[PDB]
């Protein structure tokens, strides 16, 4: 891991452009589990409460 | 894109008021006006006693405050706890249960003097 | 001291009513969109975009900074669900569909592999370990009266 | 050539990628003029009372009153029993009650049968 | 520099 | 491991099954086979309070090590010799398990050749 | 002395004698001496003074004793005066039986801690007695409901007795 | 019970015959002396109840409710002072007379030995309660709230009157001690199905049961603070106390007749807990919170296990103090901003540091943080319902999650964020307001030390 | 409403900030920062309102495809891990009017020096109101910008809360 990380770490200095990868964004955004479950579950529960349970 | 002719005036007019407001927020040397307060005779002693560095005599205050702490936060509680456990908790059945001590072959029991026979001879090997 | 004409009312039927309704809620008469008149009780309350308060400009000078609101602005029917502590609808760097496919695929793949790795366990080349006195029959709570089935292990 | 952004109800369309932010006509430009005209009038009334040094209390906000009033009191007078409201009322009002009745009635009928037979382990079950 | 810190009344 | 490939990517009837071993009689092939002896009696282990997974043939070394540790306190670096003795004694117990495993593997293959020989002629 | 040793039995203690194999000073012994001096000694003096005051003013409290009265089986139908005394006695015995299950449970829990890693064998006596009393408690006072009473307990018993009577007869039929 | 009935009645002469400016001081002081003497009711025996006379008795179920009732009266007088400070002197004394007469009926209701006497006093609490809501309520909707509060209770009570009189003719007595010995099982017939409903629907509507609760958001919101405290703390417990008595004479029919009401309660509490996540009115959110906690009590009473009856008694007393405290906290804000909207005043922790401490403790006990008696009662019911059916743990657990969500949502909207800029009259909390919250929470947290006095007759 | 120049400038600022996050290393960012500037300098003179618009729309679509998933944020900027942090220490000025007299007595100079602002605020209020109601069109204001003071001794209209707003590190 050190060798693979250290050499991969050393490649940040090179003047090479980046290629946005799905694997990179997948790790950056925590697998989307927050961005989905923290927008979907609150929306469904808080929409049933007003439309169905209350009104 | 920059400020219109009037905008530069308003910000300057406010920026002068704003910087004057922040100056009023400073406290005068006398403030805060603390009402008269009395300390204990013990407190007065250390106020002037400790002024001199005197590393040899400075540790005394360190041991003094730690000596008091151990007495009021360790010795008193353990007195209350030990008195509580010995004469109120341990006088009730099964309140304190100890895992019985392990007896090894070759030990001597302090209750009867019994000696548990040692284990048989091993097929000794040096490895 | 709000009067009956300054409060929400029934669905606007005539074109004139929508003008009065839009003026009541501080909106342009061409920008006022009442909810569908399907009988769910919305009346003439304006329908605003389903955008979370987190999207609104964070640098603009709001009357209510934390709610991103202006005194007199018509509040969304679901304002309390779109507060900054709740559902957020801001644009995301990755499309919503691609997010669900990737996350579901990852979870789906991992679960299958654990099942694959369950029927094919990795162990070491050793037989069952041996314990004395009939596989510890007495130690493991065996009945003292009923003599156990003898179990014998041999040197090897 | 890039994948055109796809917007769901929880992922709003970015303003930059929105075609409505570039094609600016005279109406669109004028439309924002009136929006900021009303938004300016309200911002004026608030500041007259907000900054007034002789005011102590709460600035009543009719927008806030209308919001709460529609959410509570103006719902029933605007309710019509129709196909949508009737079907949703039964599905969300009576469906869950019937569902849970058979989940629990079936479970207790099953358990009660075992206990009578003696097939349910209740060796140390003395707290209920 | 000592600055006056505005707090709600703590007397009550 | 490596022997997994011979059971998963290969025939399973030619490999031992740790959930079924031993699959052959213990005395088969061993005339008057010897039996392992336990130096420590049941009472000694019971009074020593050893975990059931330690109540094994390798006991009577753990007891001696535990007795030393109680005696060398606070010298916790001592009793190292007794640790190695118990580590070694357990090691011998582990190898014997491998011997039982290799013995099982060979016997299974022996049954394979014997069955094929009489099967092919038939 | 404080509590009866027959109700709450404790096996005789056995403490191994120290057999040190090191020249270093065992700190626990030194702390033990300090604790017995700076903690145990001052506490005992205070307790001794308190104890003497108690002996000066000595008085007694008595354990209430209830004489048995006719139980529900001997009460006539719809006779509240007899049923009242029978039911109160049943409720009292219900409380006593609840505490008996606690005494047995306390012995079972005490055995598990005292025996350490050998509990599963040395505590088979406690477990068997615990299993017996619990089953006796379950047969009498379980499934009665929040509105339990002597009448409900009696009816459950008669149901159990009838099944036992029929079960023996049905088996003996073969 | 004459040692508490007569002193309570003497609070009426004390109020009318006292100086004009001393009506609050004298009534508060003497109503606290009455509460002090109610602790003599804890002379409870393990086998027999404390039977005073032919009319009144007090077992371990009535005693905790009696102490709660007599403890609330002084708290109700502290709360009402602000909004009655500018009212005609005679009408201030009529208001106080209503509260005293309401305590008089309650303590006689919780101690009546005869169910028809229980019904009369159970039904007599309506008149003083309705008058408080409609006369001293603040909004126009108070008039519509009284009618809903009136005809919901009576629609269920009048059938109960027929059933009670029917039982007396068949059994020969409605005395509770007699019913404990002369009770006969209820045969499964269509006739007894409607006896069971008559005996229960009166008590269900007061709990209230989900479905029959529409009167509670109206009556608990349009009433003054003093009315809202008694309504949610005690008057909801007349339904619970009634069922804990009348289910003695309803076995074994309760085994199957409880299914529709358990489903309405188990599912109802999820529904009402979810409503609290979207309520725009702070007082209304607290009202809907009562329906969820009282749904556990209905389930607790209908399964009839010793662990369920111990949980129900603890839940009622625990919710009695918590619900009353929450209404008082919401009322302290209302006396400054004069609006019940939750999202109008925010960040109040910045302006009222100590009142936010009460908010925290009120919310923590509301979401049943152990070892509070709120958790003890809820925990006991969960264990009892698990034995009834293991699947109920799903519904019970889901409600705990939703319960903690709206409890902290209420604490975060009003006590956190940024203060509302245009609200400039948030004066420091008065000693009266701070003492009002202490008298709720402090006894609530003390009962954790000795909780056996609120665990009912089956302890 | 935003002009084409305003939108173009914003895209240039965001791209560098995201590009800065991509590169991390300064020298690498410096290399790519200039190349990004070069791509912008080659369309500055474009006077075609249609071809220029197409560039911006295509420019934005390229930014979205390459935007950093986790761009750097300044701690006190919206999204950075200090935004609104000290809002819990910002008390409104009017709270001091509720202080007990024995508590105002601790700061006699501050409160003596505070009555002046209250005295100043009341006196200026009438002029500030009059100035606004005479410069406001018949139909009401068309924007939120406010005029300054047009005399000497007159403070700008609506200055009280802007001037007196809580500090940024009050406690
Ligand atoms: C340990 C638990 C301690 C909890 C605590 O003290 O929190 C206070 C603390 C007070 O809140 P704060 O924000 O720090 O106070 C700031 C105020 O604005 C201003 O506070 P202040 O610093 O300016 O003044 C100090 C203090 C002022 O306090 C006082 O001076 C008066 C206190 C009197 C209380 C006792 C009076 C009642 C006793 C009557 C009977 C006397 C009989 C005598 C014989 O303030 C207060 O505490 C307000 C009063 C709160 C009273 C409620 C707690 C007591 C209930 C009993 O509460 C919290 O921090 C929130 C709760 C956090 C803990 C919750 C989780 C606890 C988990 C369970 C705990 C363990 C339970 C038992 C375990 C069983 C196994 C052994
Ligand atoms: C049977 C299991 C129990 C079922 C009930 C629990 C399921 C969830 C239903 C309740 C969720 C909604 C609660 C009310 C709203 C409060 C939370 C909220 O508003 O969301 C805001 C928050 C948003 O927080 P955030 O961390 O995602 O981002 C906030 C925005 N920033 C970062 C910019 C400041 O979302 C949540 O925390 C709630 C979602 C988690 C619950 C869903 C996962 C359930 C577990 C699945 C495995
Ligand atoms: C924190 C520190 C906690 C430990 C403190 C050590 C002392 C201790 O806890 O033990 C003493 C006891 C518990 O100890 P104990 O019960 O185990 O025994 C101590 C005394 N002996 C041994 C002699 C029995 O604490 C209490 O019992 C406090 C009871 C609180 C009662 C509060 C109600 C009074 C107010 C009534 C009006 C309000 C009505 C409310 C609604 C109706 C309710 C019914
Ligand atoms: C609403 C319906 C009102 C009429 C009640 C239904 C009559 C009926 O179906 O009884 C026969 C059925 C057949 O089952 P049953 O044989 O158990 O009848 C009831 C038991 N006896 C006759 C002894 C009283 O009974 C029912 O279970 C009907 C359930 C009615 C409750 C459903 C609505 C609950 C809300
Ligand atoms: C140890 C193992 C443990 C494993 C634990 C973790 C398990 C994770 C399982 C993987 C989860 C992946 C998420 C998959 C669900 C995705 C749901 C979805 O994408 O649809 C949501 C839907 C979007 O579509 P929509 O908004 O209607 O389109 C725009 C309309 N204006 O928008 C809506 O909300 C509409 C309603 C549909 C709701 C979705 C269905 C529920
Ligand atoms: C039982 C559920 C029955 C649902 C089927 C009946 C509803 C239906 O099909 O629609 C019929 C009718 C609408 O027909 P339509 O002509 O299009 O509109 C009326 C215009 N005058 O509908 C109507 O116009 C009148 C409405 C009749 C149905 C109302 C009763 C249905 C149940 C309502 C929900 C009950 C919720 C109870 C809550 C329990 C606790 C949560
Ligand atoms: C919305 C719908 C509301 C309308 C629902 C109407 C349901 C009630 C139906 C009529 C009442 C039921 C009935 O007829 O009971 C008759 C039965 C008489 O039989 P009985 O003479 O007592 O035989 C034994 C004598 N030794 O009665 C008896 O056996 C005695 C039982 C006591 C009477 C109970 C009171 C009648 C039921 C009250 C209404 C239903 C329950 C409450 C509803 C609340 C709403
Ligand atoms: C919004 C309004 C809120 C107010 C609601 C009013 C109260 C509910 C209405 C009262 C219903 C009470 C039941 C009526 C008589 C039922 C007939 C009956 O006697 O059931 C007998 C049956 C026994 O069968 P079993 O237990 O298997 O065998 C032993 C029996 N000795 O036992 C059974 O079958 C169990 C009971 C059968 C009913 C199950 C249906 C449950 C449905 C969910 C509840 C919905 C409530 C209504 C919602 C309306 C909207
Ligand atoms: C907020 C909106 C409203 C939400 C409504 C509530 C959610 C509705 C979900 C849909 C309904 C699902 C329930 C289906 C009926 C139950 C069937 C079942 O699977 O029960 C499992 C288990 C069986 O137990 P038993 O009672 O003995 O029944 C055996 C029958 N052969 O039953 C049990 O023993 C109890 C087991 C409880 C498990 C823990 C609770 C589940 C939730 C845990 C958190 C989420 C993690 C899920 C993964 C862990 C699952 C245990
Ligand atoms: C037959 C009773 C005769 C009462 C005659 C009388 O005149 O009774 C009058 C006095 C009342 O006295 P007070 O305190 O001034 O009442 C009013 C005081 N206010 C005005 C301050 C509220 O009643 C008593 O003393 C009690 C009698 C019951
Ligand atoms: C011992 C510790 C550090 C002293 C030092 O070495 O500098 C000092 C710092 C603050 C002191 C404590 C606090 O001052 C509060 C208490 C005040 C009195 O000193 C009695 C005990 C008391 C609880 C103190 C015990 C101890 O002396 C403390 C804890
Ligand atoms: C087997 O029982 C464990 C599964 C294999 C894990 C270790 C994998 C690494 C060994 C293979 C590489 C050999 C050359 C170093
Ligand atoms: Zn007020």
């Amino acid at each position: 891991g050190f060798i693979l990380a250290l050499e991969i770490s050393n490649m940040t200095k090179n003047l090479k452009y980046h290629y946005p990868s799905n694997a990179f964004k997948f790790s950056t955004l925590l697998g989307y589990f927050p961005t989905i479950m923290h927008r979907l579950a609150p929306y469904m529960n808080l929409s049933m409460s007003q439309k169905s349970a209350s009104s | 894109s920059g400020y219109t002719p009037e905008e530069k005036l308003r910000l300057q007019q406010l920026r002068e008021l704003r910087r004057r407001w922040l100056k009023d927020q400073e406290l005068s040397p006398r403030e805060p006006v603390l009402p008269p307060q009395r300390v204990s005779p013990v407190e007065r002693f250390w106020n002037k006693f400790l002024q001199d560095g005197a590393l040899w005599k400075n540790v005394i205050y360190k041991t003094y405050r730690h000596s008091i702490f151990a007495f009021t936060h360790v010795l008193i509680p353990v007195w209350i706890i030990h008195y509580y456990l010995k004469y109120h908790v341990t006088t009730k059945p099964y309140t304190i249960v100890e895992k019985k001590p392990r007896i090894f072959p070759g030990d001597t029991i302090l209750e009867t003097g019994e000696v548990i026979p040692p284990m048989k001879e091993f097929p000794d090997q040096h490895h | 001291h709000i009067t009956k004409d300054m409060l929400p009312g029934p669905y606007p039927k005539t074109p004139e009513e929508r003008a009065a309704a839009a003026k009541k809620y501080n909106m342009r008469v061409e920008d006022y969109e009442p909810y569908p008149d399907d009988g769910t009780g919305y009346g003439d309350y304006p329908k605003l975009p389903d955008r979370s308060q987190q999207e609104r400009d964070p640098w603009y000078d709001w009357d209510h900074p934390d709610l991103r609101l202006n005194w007199g602005e018509p509040m969304h029917w679901d304002l309390d669900m779109y507060i900054r502590n709740r559902v957020d609808t801001s644009p995301t760097p990755v499309n919503w569909n691609l997010m669900c496919k990737h996350l579901f695929g990852f979870v789906a793949f991992m679960l299958f592999m654990f099942w694959v790795g369950e029927t094919y366990p990795a162990y070491q080349p050793v037989g069952p370990k041996q314990y004395p006195y009939n596989n510890l029959y007495l130690e493991r709570g065996g009945d003292p009266n009923k003599e156990p089935e003898p179990v014998v292990h041999y040197e090897i | 050539s890039f994948p055109k952004y796809e917007a769901s109800r929880l992922s709003s369309l970015p303003t930059t990628l929105d075609p409505a932010e570039y094609d600016i006509s005279s109406e669109t430009r004028k439309a924002q003029a009136e929006r900021l005209a009303i938004r300016s009038r309200l911002k004026r009334e608030y500041q007259l009372q907000y900054y007034d040094p002789s005011r102590r209390g709460v600035i009543e906000d009719p927008a806030l009153v209308r919001w709460t009033y529609a959410r509570s009191a103006n719902i029933y007078p605007n309710f019509r029993p129709n196909t949508k409201t009737s079907l949703l009322g039964a599905l969300f009002g009576i469906g869950p009650l019937v569902f849970w009745y058979y989940v629990f009635k079936t479970d207790r009928d099953r358990k009660e049968k075992l206990i009578q037979e003696g097939k349910l382990d209740r060796t140390f079950n003395i707290s209920y | 520099k000592r600055l006056f810190i505005i707090k709600p009344s703590g007397f009550y | 491991g490596a022997h997994l490939a011979r059971r998963y990517l290969g025939d399973a009837s030619v490999e031992p099954d740790p959930l079924r071993m031993p699959t052959f009689p213990p005395d088969y092939g061993f005339p008057e086979r010897k039996e392992r002896e336990m130096v420590a009696t049941q009472q000694e282990m019971n009074d020593a309070q050893l975990v059931l997974q330690q109540r094994d043939y390798c006991a009577h070394y753990l007891i001696r090590f535990l007795k030393c540790k109680r005696d060398s306190f606070p010298n916790f670096l001592a009793c190292k010799h007794e640790r190695h003795d118990w580590d070694y004694c357990e090691h011998l117990d582990y190898v014997k398990r491998m011997k039982e495993f290799e013995r099982e593997r060979r016997l299974l293959q022996r049954k394979k050749r014997r069955e094929q020989r009489e099967a092919d002629m038939a | 002395d404080s509590w009866d040793k027959d109700v709450y039995p404790e096996p005789p203690r056995r403490t191994p004698a120290p057999s040190p194999q090191t020249s270093l000073p065992n700190p626990i012994t030194y702390l033990t001496k300090a604790f017995d001096l700076l903690v145990d000694r001052p506490v005992t003096l205070v307790r001794e003074f308190i104890e003497r005051q108690h002996a000066k003013n000595k008085y007694y409290y008595y354990h209430r004793e209830f004489r048995r009265v006719p139980d529900i089986t001997e009460c006539q139908e719809k006779d509240v005066l007899c049923m009242f005394e029978a039911e109160m006695q049943w409720r009292r015995d219900y409380k006593v039986d609840q505490e008996i299950v606690n005494i047995i449970q306390e012995r079972l829990k005490a055995c598990q801690q005292r025996e350490g890693e050998s509990h599963r064998q040395n505590c088979a006596k406690e477990l068997e007695q615990f299993t017996q009393v619990v089953k006796a408690y379950q047969d009498r006072y379980h499934d009665l409901g929040a509105h339990y009473s002597a009448r409900k307990c009696l009816a459950k018993q008669k149901q159990r007795m009838l099944a036992e009577r029929k079960a023996a007869k049905e088996a003996a039929a073969a | 019970m004459l040692k508490y009935i007569i002193p309570t009645i003497m609070l009426m002469p004390l109020t009318w015959l006292s100086k004009n400016n001393m009506i609050w001081v004298n009534s508060t002081a003497h109503s606290l002396l009455i509460s002090f003497t109610s602790l003599l009711l804890m002379n409870q025996f393990g086998d027999n109840s404390l039977n005073f006379s032919l009319l009144f008795f007090s077992d371990s179920l009535s005693t905790p409710l009696l102490i709660l009732t007599m403890w609330l009266l002084p708290l109700m007088l502290m709360a009402s002072q602000h909004h009655l400070s500018k009212e005609n002197l005679t009408r201030k004394k009529l208001f106080i007379t209503m509260l005293i007469s309401l305590q008089l009926f309650l303590i006689m209701t919780f101690t009546a030995m005869e169910l028809i006497l229980f019904y009369i006093l159970f039904e007599a609490t309506l008149v003083p309660t309705l008058i408080i809501i409609t006369r001293w309520g603040n909004q126009t909707e108070r008039l519509n709230a009284g009618l809903y509060f009136l005809f919901y209770t009576l629609a269920g009570s009048l059938p109960l009157l027929v059933a009670l009189i029917y039982i007396q003719n068949t059994v020969g007595s409605l005395n509770f001690l007699m019913l404990q010995y002369w009770v006969q099982p209820v045969h499964n017939s269509w006739s007894n199905v409607f006896m069971w409903l008559a005996c229960m629907m009166a008590f269900m509507v007061k709990m209230p049961l989900y479905g029959l609760h529409l009167w509670l958001p109206k009556a608990h919101v349009e009433a003054p603070i003093a009315g809202s405290m008694v309504l949610a703390a005690v008057l909801l417990k007349l339904g619970g106390y009634g069922m804990l008595r009348i289910t003695l004479i309803l076995n074994p029919m309760t085994d199957f007749m409880a299914y529709p009401f358990i489903m309405l309660s188990l599912w109802g509490m999820i529904m009402t807990s979810s409503i609290c996540l979207r309520q725009t009115d702070l007082k209304s959110l607290i009202a809907y919170s009562s329906v969820s906690h009282m749904a556990l009590v209905i389930v607790a009473i209908l399964i009839q296990t010793p662990w369920s009856y111990m949980g129900a008694t603890a839940l009622m007393i625990a919710h009695g103090l918590t619900s009353s405290m929450l209404f008082c906290l919401a009322n302290s804000n209302y006396e400054r901003i004069h609006s019940r909207t939750m999202i109008l005043a925010r960040g109040l922790q910045t302006l009222l540091p100590l009142m936010a401490t009460w908010w925290l403790l009120a919310s923590l006990t509301n979401l049943a943080l152990p070892p509070t008696i709120n958790l003890i009662g809820e925990l006991f019911v969960v264990m009892s319902t698990f034995s009834w059916s293991n699947i109920t743990i799903i519904l019970m657990g889901v409600n705990m999650v939703i319960t903690a969500l709206y409890s902290l949502y209420m604490l975060i909207m009003t006590q956190r964020g940024k203060y509302t800029y245009h609200i400039n009259n948030i004066s420091p909390s008065f000693t009266r307001e701070n003492a009002l919250m202490s008298l709720h929470i402090l006894p609530l947290l003390l009962l954790t030390l000795n909780p056996k006095i609120i665990l009912g007759p089956l302890y | 409403y935003l002009t084409h120049q305003q939108k173009v400038l914003r895209l240039y600022k965001r791209a560098l900030r995201h590009l800065e996050s991509w590169c991390i290393h300064r020298d690498k960012y410096r290399y790519f920062a200039c190349l990004l500037r070069a791509r912008f300098d080659e369309h500055k003179n474009e006077k075609d309102m249609v071809k220029a618009t197409q560039l911006l729309r295509e420019a934005e679509e390229e930014f979205w495809h390459g935007q950093h998933p986790q761009p750097y944020i300044f701690p006190e900027s919206p999204g950075g891990t200090s935004y609104e942090r000290y809002e819990c220490y910002k008390v409104p000025e009017w709270c001091l009017d509720d202080w007990h007299p024995s508590e105002k007595a601790m700061y006699p100079d501050y409160f003596a020096k505070r009555e002046q602002w209250k005295k100043l605020r009341r006196e200026s209020w009438e002029r500030e109101v009059k100035q606004l109601q005479e410069e406001t069109p018949v139909g009401g204001p068309r924007t939120e910008a406010l005029p300054p003071a047009r005399k000497q001794g007159d403070l700008p209209p609506l200055w009280w809360h802007i001037v007196t707003r809580p500090r940024e590190r009050p406690m």
